[PDB]
């Protein structure tokens, strides 16, 4: 049979295998650098949580529109997803 | 004496430092700030700000939007935008590190789907014809 | 099996259920590298479908008691051909694949997915 197509198949499915060494090392810089960033927006929320608290309890007179509850007639909702697939299912399990 | 300054947006802060003199543009009154100065808040012109450390030498730093919090000893600034610089001219400079990653966004793609859909899709592909004729004895 | 000797409907279920076990087992190569998921949802309703269709086709026999137990199922052909089309309708889709496994008619696929 066509036996040297087969072992073309084979290198082929080799190449492959390498792309995805590659595909997980690079995922995992960026993980990192990603990881990096998260950290960076604490102190801006920190400090403007305490500055917001130190507000109210200085006027706890009235409230805000945000601030207040009232029953709920509609909701508005908000999905972050990616711009290309692959990923796992995190999409899917979203989605459900 | 001099007293910290912290220059913060949402992404990161920008500057950070002890220093004894600001200048700022705020929603009202301009102010100059001072250490040990009574503790204030104010919402802050989309223009430069202007620091002065105690080395003769004074900062500035180019921040549209943003409000300001000061106590006696701490000083920081929640910046809407900011960028280390002198002018609104330096805008020239933003937008680098925005086409910059820019690039990087298209990069990501260039790669992922090229390396990926790709070799996955011939993977695959003419796999049936081998796994039919598997115990071929002629 | 042509429509002028089984009738056009039994042609066209039998035509239109080898279809998707058809396509089925062409798909069924990709999951093996990718995940399910990766595929469009009605390629899931196909697979699924197939799958249950490969469940119903076990049919218990009177002869097969010695192996395990149970009885037999002869089915005419008016109740598989019904439970067919309802099938291919997706009347089903929300039901478990065992109920359809080693039994006979769609009623006992009900019943035995009631069962579960």
């Amino acid at each position: 049979a066509n036996l040297k197509e087969i072992r073309a198949k084979v290198a082929s499915i080799k190449s492959t295998q390498k792309i995805t060494r590659a595909m997980q090392m690079v995922a995992a810089s960026k993980m990192r650098r990603a990881q990096e960033r998260m950290a960076q927006g604490r102190p801006y929320a920190d400090n403007m949580r305490r500055v917001i608290a130190h507000l109210v309890q200085a006027n706890p007179e009235y409230k805000h529109r945000y601030m207040v509850d009232r029953p709920v007639k509609r909701v508005g909702y908000i999905i972050v997803s990616s711009d290309r697939g692959l990923a796992g299912g995190l999409n899917i399990n979203l989605f459900k | 004496a001099t007293m910290q300054c912290d220059v913060v947006s949402v992404k990161e802060s920008i500057y950070s430092g002890a220093v004894t003199m600001l200048i700022a543009k705020g929603a009202g009154g301009e102010l100059g700030i001072l250490p040990g100065h009574a503790p204030l808040v104010t919402l802050l012109q989309p223009g430069p700000i202007r620091v002065l450390l105690e080395n003769g030498t004074e900062e500035i730093v180019y921040v549209s939007g943003g409000v300001l919090e000061v106590q006696p000893h701490v000083v920081t600034v929640l910046a809407d935008t900011a960028i280390r610089a002198d002018n609104l001219d330096e805008a020239a400079i933003l937008e680098a590190r925005k086409n910059a990653e820019q690039l990087l966004a298209n990069q990501k793609s260039d790669l992922d789907s090229a390396a990926a859909l790709a070799a996955l899709a011939e993977t695959a592909a003419q796999l049936e014809t081998i796994r039919k004729i598997k115990n071929r004895a002629q | 099996l042509d429509p002028l000797v089984v009738g056009q409907e039994h042609y066209e279920i039998a035509r239109a259920v080898q279809n998707v076990l058809q396509r089925y087992k062409e798909l069924k190569d990709i999951i093996a590298i990718l995940g399910m998921d990766e595929l469009a949802e009605e390629d899931k309703l196909v697979v699924y479908r197939a799958r249950k269709i490969q469940r119903f086709f076990s049919q218990p026999f009177h002869v097969a008691e010695v192996f395990t137990g149970a009885p037999g199922k002869l089915v005419p052909l008016k109740e598989t051909i019904r439970g067919f089309k309802g099938l291919l309708a997706g009347e089903y889709d929300h039901i478990p694949e065992q109920a359809f496994y080693m039994v006979g008619g769609i009623d006992e696929v009900i019943a035995k997915a009631e069962k579960l």
